[PDB]
């Protein structure tokens, strides 16, 4: 249906088309770079909380354990 | 089953530009356009530590701490 | 598009050439001077703050260390 996550404030017409590549290799282009940054928040938040930031494999059927401290 | 949707942003000339596509062609009337200074899209970062594409979060700093207090 | 990186209220015509070098070639024989209060200075950030001032190689995918005192 009608697929409406941008407001219509600013809509406007078709001014570029895809003139090199895709967004989807664009974006495979840059995870590459954007992995480790995610690896550092993802053991801090395993530290801290143990849920806020999940890996892809731990949502609808994954575990979560807890630390030995709470501060 | 669910179909990837993804979206582009470009900063050029203090006028942000997006749209979405879907299959590697694009969706009509997504389209957008506005100035910089009045831009809908905010980065922001914790630690601003020059030359990183990503900041360092603040439980970074002591990390190290909590770890050991934790064993 | 427009480098505007000064301000446009002292803006003149070209009044200074290039007579003598460039500025690269100054900062280049200028920079073995500036060369040991830079590590002077990273060693104290070090020592207080870990990610402060970084290195030319600690910026996008650079791991900092945490110290064991919070003084």
């Amino acid at each position: 249906m009608k697929t409406r996550l941008t407001n219509n404030v600013d809509r406007q017409s078709a001014l570029y088309g895809s003139s090199g590549g895709t967004a989807a290799q664009r974006y495979e282009q840059l995870r590459v770079d954007r992995n480790s940054p995610l690896k550092r928040a993802r053991d801090c938040s395993k530290v801290t909380i143990p849920g806020l930031i999940e890996d892809e494999n731990y949502g609808d059927a994954g575990r979560l354990d807890t630390p030995y401290q709470s501060s | 089953k669910m179909v990837k949707i993804y979206t582009c942003i470009k900063f050029m000339d203090d006028q942000c530009h997006w749209y979405q596509e879907i299959k590697g062609k694009e969706v009509p009337g997504t389209h957008g356009k506005c100035a910089a200074d009045v831009a809908p899209w905010i980065a922001l970062r914790q630690d601003r530590v020059d030359s990183e594409m990503y900041g360092r979060s603040y439980v970074e700093q002591y990390y190290g701490d909590l770890l050991a207090l934790e064993n």
